[PDB]
């Protein structure tokens, strides 16, 4: 929607970089999804708890990770 | 060139194009710019998201194959979304 108003251009904008952005950390997102799924089936309790602790760590770093973008990407364009 | 944005003027030429016609025959100037497609824009906006759309569609191979009905969301949403990016 928002690319369909801008003319193609030769260079990437801020806009661009926003929008990249967010689209990883959903993709991230997804990744996550396989990654714990596909080590809890597998038959060890070994494995099994890793996926526990998959989920924990997503449930702040992903947060955190996303604060700490928005602090840099505004720094850095809304000056 | 700072007001054409989506293209790159890259060669210019000058030629005739003198032709005869039904009337008489007319002499003729001919310029000619060439024009080069910006390639930033279709990287960005048709490219890399159909790859990130082909490589979503792999990461339910790493699904079980118990549960189906992930794999099908994943495998028809990128579909879907495909045809829509490409109208
Ligand atoms: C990286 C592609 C894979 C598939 C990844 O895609 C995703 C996630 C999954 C994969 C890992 C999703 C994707 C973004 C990328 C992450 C990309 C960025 C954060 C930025 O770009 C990177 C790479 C880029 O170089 C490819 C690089 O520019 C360099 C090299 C270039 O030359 C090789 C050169 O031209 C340039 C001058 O300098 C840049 C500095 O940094 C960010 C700019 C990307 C934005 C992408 C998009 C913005 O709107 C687009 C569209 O409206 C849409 C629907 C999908 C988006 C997308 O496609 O989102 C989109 O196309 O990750
Ligand atoms: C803010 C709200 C977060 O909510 C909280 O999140 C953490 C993990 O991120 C959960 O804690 C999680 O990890 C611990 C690790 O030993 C498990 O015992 C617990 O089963 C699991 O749920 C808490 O049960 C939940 O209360
Ligand atoms: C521009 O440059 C190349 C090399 O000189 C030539 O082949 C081409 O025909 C030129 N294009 C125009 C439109 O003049
Ligand atoms: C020890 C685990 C604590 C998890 C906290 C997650 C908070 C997420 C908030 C997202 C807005
Ligand atoms: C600029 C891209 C940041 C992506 C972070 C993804 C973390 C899961
Ligand atoms: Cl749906």
């Amino acid at each position: 929607g928002i690319n369909s108003q801008l003319p193609p251009v030769s260079y990437i904008k801020a806009i661009d970089v926003w929008i990249g952005a967010c689209m990883t950390f959903i993709f991230c997102a997804l990744l996550e999804f396989a990654l714990v799924n596909h080590i809890a089936n597998a038959g060890t309790t070994e494995w099994n708890d890793i996926s526990k602790r998959v989920d924990l760590i997503s449930r702040a770093l992903f947060p955190v990770l996303f604060f700490v973008f928005n602090i840099l990407y505004w720094s850095r364009f809304g000056h | 060139s700072s007001s054409l944005p989506s293209f790159q003027l890259t060669n210019t030429s000058t030629t005739y194009c003198t032709s005869v016609t039904n009337t008489g025959i007319y002499s003729c100037l001919r310029t000619t710019i060439q024009l080069k497609r910006e390639f930033s824009f279709y990287l960005l906006q048709l490219y890399i998201p159909s790859c990130m759309l082909v490589i979503v569609s792999w990461v339910s191979f790493w699904f079980d194959r118990t549960a189906i009905p992930a794999r099908v969301t994943l495998g028809v949403t990128t579909l879907l979304t495909m045809t829509a990016q490409s109208a």
